[PDB]
């Protein structure tokens, strides 16, 4: 056996989460530092949903003050504990 | 914390001199008052708290006791009975989520 190469379309998880940092890294690169969109990592599942949900009782958080698009998904769940 | 001796004396004082055809009307001693006893009120792990999941069972215990009166080991409760809104002293190095 020698496998067929994971065709990128079914390979994720780690694959496409360093797929999406390099597609940030070549958007930066065609900015060149004018971009400079970072953090593309961090942190986890279900502490995020701990966390999110906190945010509903008024709560304060490490990523809440008073891939990259969970800060859409965030916003429109933020914006309702504001 | 001592003015309340002088509201007692006061107090003795008017029921004393209105009431006066009766034996003298009871008193506490003074150590009732002085007592911090009868007032509810009176290896620690070093690591900076670091372990997040251990964060919540260890300030937890501690909060089942500052619930009824004791301060605890990362809460502590600060030393007025000068005013009567008795305020509290978290450990500054915890998780944010879960000092708040």
């Amino acid at each position: 056996g020698h496998r067929e190469e994971p065709y990128l379309t079914e390979a994720g998880r780690d694959a496409f989460d360093k797929f999406c940092r390099l597609h940030q890294g070549e958007l930066q690169l065609l900015a060149g530092g004018v971009l400079q969109a970072p953090q593309p990592v961090l942190v986890k599942e279900c502490e995020l949903v701990k966390d999110v949900l906190n945010v509903l009782i008024g709560v304060v958080s490490a990523t809440f003050s008073l891939p990259e698009s969970i800060s859409s998904l965030l916003s429109e769940v933020a914006e309702y504990g504001t | 914390l001592q003015q309340s001796l002088e509201l007692k004396r006061k107090m003795l004082r008017d029921k004393q001199n209105k009431k006066n055809s009766g034996q003298h009307l009871p008193i506490f001693p003074a150590w009732v008052y002085e007592r911090p006893a009868l007032i509810g009120d009176f290896t620690a792990l070093p690591i900076g708290t670091l372990p997040l999941a251990s964060q919540e069972s260890a300030v937890v215990e501690d909060l089942l006791y500052v619930l009824v009166g004791v301060d605890g080991r990362y809460v502590s409760a600060q030393p007025l009975a000068g005013r009567q809104s008795r305020t509290f002293l978290v450990d500054p190095n915890l998780d944010l989520s879960i000092r708040e």
